[PDB]
């Protein structure tokens, strides 16, 4: 029935102002029901943040009610979202929502003080001791902002490959692994590179994993 | 972000294949089909669009094969018909990273087997 | 204002088994949803017992005042999410939801093969040194990990990153990485990886000394 679809930048400075707009298609949100704004952060713990009624009424979460102000153009069938004075804390993403039936894909906005940075890639050579199963894998390490992709031998090897969700470190930088499992047969006979792509910076590495 | 394909198999000259991919949100990205060869390189077999955008397949598959998808259950379905021993091949599914179409596909599946 | 307590946290379910989510409120709550996430949160159960669309008959909603559920009664593959109880309030406006419990398709136990990745030559010219500790295809989560550097053991200096459930074999696997300047790395030798999990009947130890 309804659709709904956000949009905006996803990567605000801290102190600074967030917008995004929400887009309804079927239904004119003068019509009824309350439109919300409804975001997620990394631990999945969601937090409803404010409301403009059909009417145009506000109703704002009290812990944010000091830096939120949600508006509407009913020409264009849709609703804004504006939080002032953004922290790292803001970090999540958002959704639209109409009266929580219907809800929008979801943006994911980061906010944070680090330039765009590509990464380091460091092979994570198998051991000496192996048996049976060998495991090797590529480090990406310091690099920003989010996200990157990693192939293994130009997408020949999907099975047994893990590629771990980006940690954030302590400087703000991301950083993660990829691993696979491989015989130890294949060690001596069978070649292995990392893929590594991050668009932000228009980075391409691959190194190759040796014994 | 990951993939995962499903619905291969083996199968006689003539006969269909349903595959589909799951993804670990999707609606705004357009999601296509490859297959490889086990001695030749990935060749472009279908590509779903956004919801409206319709869809678009190689001259190798016209009339053969269906590309669909659900919003709903992010996931997008390759109907194949009328197989022959040709499209014997590993199939793949990626998501075009740009929502111009322009194809950055930057994220792959694992893959399936497909045998005639 | 009003806090909602879902629980458990996490559900692991065979199928057929009958499964029930409970959903508790500081106050009295006059109407309780439910929401289900796998990708956008879907409305599954609104008015406390109405079901959304396409939602199977074996769910099933209840409660009242400070107490609401979600029951299963045969839980198949297909439910395995994330559900958050939800509520609305008037008289001071808030819109809260839950904390959400995990329904998760269970499998066997299996163990994880543990592994230890010395720092790269290549790092260390950067003056930093990265040991990763790399646990792979283990059955439940619930596992732990703990750095051991000259038989000393470390606190503040490891991040861990788990991958979501697989879709194939549902298994996790785990990465744990021990961060520190060549300066204080060259300063040791034995740097161990000590695993603890429900499928070891004693503690995996992957250890390596520097120079080897
Ligand atoms: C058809 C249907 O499913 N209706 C449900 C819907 O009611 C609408 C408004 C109905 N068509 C109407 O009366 O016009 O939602 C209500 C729940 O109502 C409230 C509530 O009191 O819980 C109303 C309240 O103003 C809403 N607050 C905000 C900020 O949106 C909440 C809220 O939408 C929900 O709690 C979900 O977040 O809903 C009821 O479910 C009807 O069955």
């Amino acid at each position: 029935e309804v659709q709904l679809q956000e949009s905006g930048p996803g990567l605000v400075k801290p102190s600074q102002s967030l917008s995004l707009t929400c887009s309804v298609i079927g239904y004119s949100i003068t019509s009824g029901y309350y439109w919300n704004w409804i975001r997620q952060f990394p631990g999945n713990k969601l937090e409803w943040m404010g409301s403009i009624n059909y009417d145009g009424s506000n109703i704002y979460n009290p812990s944010l009610k000091d830096r939120i102000s949600i508006t509407r153009d009913t020409s264009k069938n849709q609703f804004f979202l504006k939080l002032n004075s953004v922290t790292t804390e803001d970090t999540a993403t958002y959704y639209c929502a109409r009266g929580g039936d219907y809800w929008g894909q979801g943006t994911s906005v980061t906010v944070s003080s680090a330039s765009t940075k590509g990464p380091s890639v460091f092979p994570l050579a198998p051991s000496s001791k192996s048996t049976g199963t060998a495991a090797l894998g590529c480090l990406v390490k310091d690099y920003f902002p989010e996200p990157v992709t990693v192939s293994w031998n130009s997408g020949a090897l999907t099975s047994g490959v893990h590629t771990f969700p980006a940690v954030l470190q302590s400087s703000g930088l991301y950083s993660l692994s990829s691993v696979v499992t491989v015989p130890s047969s294949s060690l001596g006979t069978q070649t292995y590179i990392c893929n590594v792509n991050h668009k932000p910076s228009n980075t391409k590495v691959d190194k190759r994993v040796e014994p | 972000v990951q993939l995962x394909x499903s619905g291969g198999g083996x199968v006689q000259x003539g006969x269909s294949l349903x595959l589909s991919c799951x993804a670990x949100x999707x609606x705004x990205x357009x999601x296509x089909w490859x297959r490889q060869x086990p001695g030749x390189x990935r060749e472009x077999v279908x590509x779903x669009x956004x919801x409206x955008x319709x869809x678009x397949x190689x001259d190798s598959x016209x009339g053969r094969f269906t590309x669909s998808x659900d919003x709903x259950x992010x996931x997008x379905x390759l109907q194949x018909x009328x197989l022959x021993x040709x499209d014997x091949a590993x199939y793949y599914c990626x998501x075009x990273x740009x929502x111009x179409x322009x194809x950055x596909x930057x994220x792959w599946g694992x893959g399936t087997x497909v045998t005639v | 204002d009003i806090v909602l307590t879902q629980t458990p946290a996490i559900m692991s379910a065979s199928p057929g088994e009958k499964v029930t989510l409970t959903c508790s409120a500081s106050s009295s709550v006059s109407y309780m949803h439910w929401f289900q996430q796998k990708t956008s949160p879907k409305r599954w159960i609104y008015d406390t017992s109405k079901l959304a669309s396409g939602v199977p008959a074996r769910f099933s909603g209840s409660g009242s005042g400070t107490s609401y559920s979600l029951t299963i009664s045969s839980m198949e593959a297909e439910d395995a999410a994330a559900y958050y109880c939800q509520q609305w309030s008037s008289d001071p406006p808030m819109l809260t939801f839950g904390a959400g419990t995990k329904l998760e398709l269970k499998r066997t136990v299996a163990a994880p093969s543990v592994f230890i990745f010395p720092p790269s030559d290549e790092q260390l010219k950067s003056g930093t040194a990265s040991v990763v500790c790399l646990l792979n295809n283990f059955y439940p989560r619930e596992a732990k990990v703990q750095w051991k550097v000259d038989n000393a053991l470390q606190s503040g200096n490891s991040q861990e990153s788990v991958t979501e459930q697989d879709s194939k074999d549902s298994t996790y696997s785990l990465s744990s990485t021990l961060t520190l300047s060549k300066a204080d790395y060259e300063k040791h030798k034995v740097y161990a990886c000590e695993v603890t999990h429900q499928g070891l009947s004693s503690p995996v130890t992957k250890s390596f000394n520097r120079g080897e």
